[PDB]
């Protein structure tokens, strides 16, 4: 009852190590930052996150 | 005491939404919300996990 | 008799601390707590710690305050040590701003007819960006005293001004339904220590060396940067004393920093030479 | 009678002793049952908790007003270890103190059927310091009475001083049963 | 240094503060009053400011 | 195991709020409290704590009160409050350990396998941190010594939420340093780690007359640590390291002296223009 | 009102269509005639 | 104090965020974007981001509470 | 209890210091503010060792910051006139914690080095004014430079034009104020220079500050003597006769204009 | 016990310690490294052993009272250097 859901979007140009842009599905376009322990390179344009 | 407590969490307004994709690592959804949005549950909730097709 | 505009709300540490963990811990459900504090005389009330309220789904109202719960756990900190009254509620309000709605004012009003202090304060974790803390508190207006004509709170001194209140709160109706009181945060040195201790360097990071190669590659970098300002300050020199800044200000930066950065590390080499032999 | 009572249990490796049918353990069990609903049926809101003597003594329950839950949490107590009675005692003080209504007697009723292993002086004291405290420290011996009878005589005798019918001792060498023995004892008489 | 400080300061606040909509006058009917269309929800009739 | 353990801002202002009620209602040496946090791999997240009832005597030194009632009271409001905050501990305000240090994690590992203690000391410092770290070990010393369940230090860390870390910069913000490097702020960090560096010296020093005197037994992971210190201490005699150290150095006051060159020149141009404005000025004036 | 959910008899439970915005699952309010609901009858629907 | 104010302008520049299209510059330190909500704002930018580079029709992130150009 | 104090000022007697204390030791603001400040009145100069003590620890053990100010003005008319005997007070006060203690502390140099030009005491303030965190004590400090510095009108206008141009408002305010005190019924001409400006402000409690210390300054002065005088009536009719000028700045004209017309233009301000 | 200054060990000082002749103090100090004894090099040209490291053991109440006579001489080292930057930056700490 206290775990709010998430919003699935893609990845989209992977920026400095830090930014990522992601679309969200039927939304807009934000600059993310992505959780330390979730690790990287695994995030590439059209990965869904 | 905790079924009266879920009883009054599950106020009646909810969002009627699709169980478009179903996800396990427990299990997971992928949802449809009916305002034409899509939500990730990490946790499905409430719902007994019947199977939840998608 | 009139409450004048110097009462202050004096939110300790530690509740300040606590409204901003639950509203950021539950957001977007609109999360609600109680005040365990004081009202000290007439101008103070002294809010010493908070007391989260159980989601209770349906959003933030007097049907969310869980009376039993409320009981329980009053009780059993009384048992720990801390006997203090319920001096108002604290219920955030998720991006869309610190005011109050009309749910919110039913809950203020129940609680001013508990005790005709309390003050329902707001926090808005969402646009509670770091470096800025959106908190207000907020007191009804009786109906009657507005309609007379009298101001809603007395005015005895010029503490309690100095505050700009918000756009967002004057049109949902600052002051034509309640009116916000000052929050001043009491700060003890101890406390004060111990939140610094967060971010203190430890004294290995004061004392070791950045790596060495990429120190030249950046003391190689600033001054090909540096290089290439120098041309153009040249050339604005030249220019505004032919026909009689940008360069000179980026220039200064990066001497500055050239100077600050190779001095640390010269010095610091200089200090582990000698203090580790 | 207002009262606030602490139970302490022996569960030392003399507990194995088989002289009460069908056990010491299962009748000490049945003591402590009958004890507690004796306590809470006159004036229930009256409250009890219970301490286990081991190698280190432990609260299984401080003061309820619920019997069930005491009875539930002592039917997982096993023998093991040896009994330490001060340290036993002192902590059944500390749970009287921070008991949370201040407006009950203190009693502290004792299953110590085991040789107290402590020294007559600082016995002496701690019985002399809990009647300062103003406590009623009853004493059930089923066990090695030739040991310590006289020692639990001092206890009872200190306790009351003049007049003191607060603390009480009784011994029962025979075990016919020992359920039957509390029953008809003057400890529960009063009740 | 007091003039960079309330410069930064300033711009500060001028920066933080809420962004502004970009609508088209369909036309300034009645004085003090303006029906504009705001992309891409409906039109409404503003209350021009005294500026 | 747990290999670290990072405490929250709110955890130490509970602490010390705990501690100053308690000292001012009454007198204690000491205050018990539960910590509540989290697990991720072998690294604690204790994100909060609530006080218990516990008193004791300190002349027996192994009587005390911990209300375990109370503690499972209060854990399961804090479940309805938040449910991702498991019992993951417990702390007591005391400067040091007691006998009944061992007793009382006994008594929570019924509730936490993994029960860590963290002495949360209320006097503030000024080296460390104000939180130590201790997990109970019983295990046959491969020392081949007498075994008694005692404690091991746990690695612990301050570190915060964003919504802990607005918070305490606004409380801070009087007093906060800038986040910046600034010459004097930096030479002033190298004096407090020189400061840091001797402390622990003298700290180590000071066993090591303890142990050699005889006061204490030989800990010998301590003196094996001692050891490999010893071993890792550089040569800055070397003759090829001095030609290196001596480059470096070159290199980086070349740089400086670069720097300083600019910089005059600059504070000359600067100069120029005021002697030039002031000309205006004055001639201006006199017309 | 799509689907008024079977009724469940008690605890009616009715759906509704706002257009353009979402499906909900809603009750009702004051309804002094609970029974003239029927499906797709065009309900009024409050904000919050 | 300047150094403070420039640390918060550098922390405004935040990491989260939100993307547009930079339309066209109104004046000095202010101009109007159309953010990928599908609206357009007339927002205000901070100092120094290149406006030799900030050409008409040019991906920006805005601040996403104040839609500033940051 | 304010008005004992008023008649009992320099006095020194001990029932009605007695009765004062009693009045101050309860728990009320309202009392307990009047209680303080009549206390510090009755002693004044009298530097009774029992009276800063029980004050101080008053001060020390109470909780309401309004008996906190009253008692903070007190001790300051306390040590009044000791020039050297109240240092080790002031330099307990400044080291206080309490805030409230460290504008008594300001208040307390001012009294203690009052009309002497004391460059230890101008430091000290100075210091203060820029050191500490408090914004009250800042201001409280530059007002105590103003009280400070009152005997050479002309050498006040040089520290106060650098802090009258400070970006804290707290700061500025104190500096109009010290500027008002310092050349009140002096009717100098470069402290309204200073003040002119800061009567243009964009903050709302500099300008109320700037204008009563331009009534201070000028109260009795003519055309003739000073040709601005009627520029700041025409001032302070406008601000008074008008749709936004904030409400404490309107409060600040009307003083403005009572200070400068104060005794039907028959009485001046002069602090020797 | 040779300290971190001239912890250059000589094949002629291998020699007088453990009886073997120059010829096989290298193949010894293979043996060494391989098991994880001690860790660094040997330069034979000019017949001296690099030695970086050495597995810790258990000491002696003598072993480790001149730990603590390098432990005092490295703390005064520490301070006077700690003396020498705090006096002569004084004008400049925050
Ligand atoms: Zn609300």
């Amino acid at each position: 009852l206290q775990s709010v859901g998430q919003i699935v979007g893609e990845v989209l140009k992977q920026l400095t190590e830090e930014k990522f842009i992601v679309k969200a599905t039927n939304g807009p376009r934000y600059v993310v930052g992505c959780r330390r322990q979730l690790d990287k390179s695994k995030l590439k344009p059209g990965t869904r996150v | 005491e905790n079924s009266e407590k879920i009883k009054v969490n599950k106020t009646l307004p909810y969002l009627v939404s699709n169980v478009i994709e179903l996800l396990d690592v427990g299990k997971c959804a992928v949802i449809k919300t009916s305002t034409r949005q899509t939500y990730f549950l990490p946790v499905i909730g409430l719902v007994d996990a019947e199977k939840l097709k998608p | 008799p009139a409450v004048d505009t110097a009462e202050q709300v004096y939110i300790s540490s530690l509740a300040l601390l606590k409204m901003l963990k639950h509203g950021r811990a539950g957001v977007p459900m609109e999360v609600m707590g109680l005040m365990l504090g004081e009202f000290v005389d007439d101008y103070t009330v002294r809010v010493i710690d908070v007391f989260a309220m159980p989601q209770s789904g349906t959003g933030v109202s007097v049907e969310a305050v869980d009376p039993v719960f409320q009981a329980k756990m009053l009780d059993m900190l009384k048992q720990t040590g801390r006997p203090e009254m319920v001096v108002g509620w604290y219920h955030s309000h998720p991006g869309f701003g610190c005011w109050l709605s009309g749910v919110d004012i039913n809950t203020q009003q129940s609680f001013e007819a508990l005790s005709e202090r309390a003050v329902a304060v707001v926090v808005d974790p969402i646009q509670s960006v770091k470096g800025k803390v959106v908190i207000d508190a907020f007191r009804l207006i009786n109906a009657n005293m507005m309609v007379l004509g009298h101001e809603p709170r007395q005015t005895t001194s010029n503490l309690g001004h100095l505050n700009k209140p918000s756009i967002q709160a004057l049109i949902h109706g600052l002051n034509r339904h309640y009116y916000s009181i000052t929050i001043n945060y009491r700060k003890n040195e101890l406390e004060q220590k111990m939140l610094l201790n967060l971010h203190k360097k430890s004294w290995m990071e004061g004392l070791t060396l950045q790596d060495y190669s990429e120190h030249c590659k950046h003391n190689e970098s600033v001054v090909k940067e540096m290089l290439e300002l120098a041309k153009n300050y040249n050339k604005a020199v030249e220019e505004e004393d032919k026909m009689t800044q940008d360069p000179k200000r980026h220039l200064e930066e990066h001497v500055d920093v050239l100077m600050t950065s190779n001095i640390v590390q010269c010095l610091a080499a200089m200090l582990d030479t000698v203090v580790f032999k | 009678v207002l009262e606030s009572t602490m139970v302490c249990v022996d569960n030392s490796e003399y507990m194995r002793n088989g002289d009460f049918l069908p056990t010491r353990l299962q009748a000490q069990q049945d003591a402590v049952n009958i004890v507690c609903h004796s306590k809470t049926r006159s004036n229930p809101e009256n409250n009890v908790g219970l301490i286990t003597l081991a190698n280190d003594c432990e609260v299984l329950t401080t003061l309820t007003p619920d019997t069930g839950r005491i009875l539930s949490k002592l039917h997982t107590v096993q023998p093991k270890g040896k009994i330490t009675f001060c340290t036993g005692i002192r902590v059944a003080h500390l749970a009287l103190k921070h008991r949370q209504g201040k407006n009950h007697k203190m009693r502290i009723i004792a299953f110590v059927g085991s040789p107290v292993e402590d020294n007559e002086k600082d016995l002496v004291k701690l019985a002399k310091r809990l009647k300062k405290e103003k406590v009623n420290v009853d004493i059930i011996n089923f066990g090695e009475e030739e040991v310590n009878t006289e020692k639990l005589t001092a206890f009872v005798n200190t306790l009351n001083g003049k007049d003191g019918t607060g603390s009480h001792l009784v011994t029962v060498p025979p075990g016919p049963s020992l359920a039957d023995a509390l029953i008809s004892s003057p400890i529960l008489a009063g009740e | 240094l007091n003039a960079k400080v309330r410069l930064l300061r300033e711009e500060l606040q001028l920066l933080q503060e809420q962004g502004s909509y970009v609508g088209e006058v369909v036309r300034a009917m009645d004085k003090k009053k303006v029906l504009v269309k705001v992309h891409p929800e409906g039109k409404f009739v503003v209350d021009v400011d005294k500026n | 195991a747990v290999q670290k353990v990072v405490v929250h801002p709110l955890v130490l202002l509970s602490v010390v709020d705990h501690f100053n009620r308690i000292g001012k209602v009454g007198n204690q040496k000491r205050v018990v409290g539960v910590l509540l946090g989290s697990w991720q791999k072998k690294v604690l997240d204790v994100s909060n704590s609530f006080a218990v009832p516990f008193d004791e005597d300190d002349k027996d030194d192994s009587v005390w009160f911990l209300d375990h009632d109370y503690l499972e009271n209060m854990y399961g409001m804090f479940k309805k409050v938040n449910a991702r905050e498991r019992i993951v501990g417990w702390y007591h305000t005391g400067p040091k350990l007691h006998k009944n240090d061992i007793a009382i994690n006994e008594l929570m590992k019924r509730y936490c396998p993994n029960s860590v203690l963290v002495i949360i000391d209320v006097k503030p410092k000024d080296l460390g941190l104000p939180t130590e770290a201790y997990i109970s070990v019983e295990e046959v010393h491969d020392d081949g010594t007498p075994t008694s369940k005692t404690f091991e230090h746990v690695t612990s860390e301050i570190g915060a939420e964003e919504a802990e870390e607005v918070g305490v910069e606004h409380l801070l913000r009087d007093i906060k340093d800038t986040t910046v490097g600034t010459l004097s702020q930096r030479i002033t960090n190298q004096v407090h780690g020189l400061k840091g560096l001797n402390s622990k010296l003298l700290d180590i020093r000071s066993y090591l007359e303890k142990v050699a005197t005889g006061k204490l037994p030989i800990n010998h992971q301590i003196i094996y640590q001692l050891q490999d210190v010893f071993n890792l201490l550089p040569d800055v005699s070397l003759q090829e390291f001095v030609k290196a150290f001596y480059l470096k150095t070159n290199d980086q006051m070349v740089v400086v002296y670069l720097a300083s060159l600019i910089r005059s020149v600059v504070a000359l141009h600067n100069l120029i223009n005021n002697k030039i404005a002031n000309r205006d000025a004055e001639k201006k004036e006199g017309q | 009102c799509t689907k008024i959910i079977n009724a469940d008899s008690e605890d009616p439970k009715y759906i509704i269509n706002v257009k353009q915005f979402a499906k909900f699952v809603v009750d009702l309010s004051d309804q002094v005639a609970p029974t003239d609901i029927e499906e797709g009858m065009r309900v009024g629907v409050d904000r919050n | 104090e300047f150094l403070h104010a420039q640390e918060e302008v550098k922390r405004i520049q935040s990491i989260p965020l939100v993307i547009g299209q930079f339309l066209e510059a109104v004046d000095q330190n202010t101009a109007i974007v159309g953010s990928t909500t599908g609206s357009n704002y007339y927002v205000r930018i901070l100092s120094t981001i290149d406006r030799e580079l900030l050409k008409p029709n040019a991906s920006v992130a805005l601040h996403k509470h104040s839609n500033a150009l940051v | 209890s304010l008005g004992l104090g008023l008649a009992a000022m320099g006095t020194a007697r001990q029932d009605v210091y007695d009765l004062l204390k009693t009045n101050l030791y309860q728990d009320d603001a309202v009392t307990g503010e009047a209680a303080g400040l009549a206390l510090g009145l009755v002693m004044l100069g009298s530097k009774n060792a029992q009276a800063i003590e029980d004050m101080v620890g008053y001060a020390q053990e109470t909780q309401h910051e309004k008996i906190l100010r009253g008692l903070a003005v007190g001790i300051a008319l306390v040590m009044y006139g000791r020039m050297e005997e109240a240092d080790a007070l002031i330099e307990s006060l400044c080291r206080d914690k309490d805030p409230i203690l460290r504008r008594s502390g300001m208040y307390t140099v001012a009294m203690a080095y009052c009309g002497s030009g004391n460059n230890k005491a101008i430091r000290r303030l100075l210091h203060v004014a820029v050191s500490d965190v408090n914004d009250d004590v800042r201001r409280a400090a530059v007002e105590s430079l103003g009280f400070i510095l009152f005997r050479t009108p002309e050498q006040c206008p040089s520290v106060v034009s650098l802090l009258s141009e400070s970006y804290n408002p707290h700061v500025r305010y104190g500096a109009a104020m010290a500027l008002g005190i310092c050349c009140a019924g002096t009717g100098n001409k470069e402290a309204i220079n200073l003040l002119e400006p800061m009567t243009n402000d964009p903050v709302n409690y500099v300008r109320q500050g700037a204008l009563i210390a331009s009534a201070l300054i000028m109260i009795q002065q003519t055309e003739i003597t000073c040709p601005k005088v009627n520029q700041f009536r025409q001032l302070y009719s406008k601000v008074i006769n008008d749709k936004h000028d904030d409400v404490m700045a309107k409060f600040g004209a009307i003083l403005a204009q009572g200070i400068l017309d104060a005794g039907g233009h028959n009485v001046t301000i002069s602090l020797q | 016990t040779r300290p971190a200054n001239h912890r250059q060990l000589t094949f002629e000082e291998i020699a007088k310690s453990a009886k073997i002749t120059v010829n096989e103090v290298e193949l010894l100090v293979m043996k060494a490294l391989s098991v994880g004894l001690v860790k660094g090099s040997i330069d034979e040209v000019d017949k001296r052993v690099h030695m970086t490291w050495v597995q810790p053991r258990v000491l002696d109440l003598q072993q480790i009272k001149g730990m603590k006579d390098r432990l005092e001489f490295w703390c005064t080292d520490v301070k006077s250097m700690e003396m020498l930057v705090e006096h002569q930056a004084h004008d400049i700490l925050t």
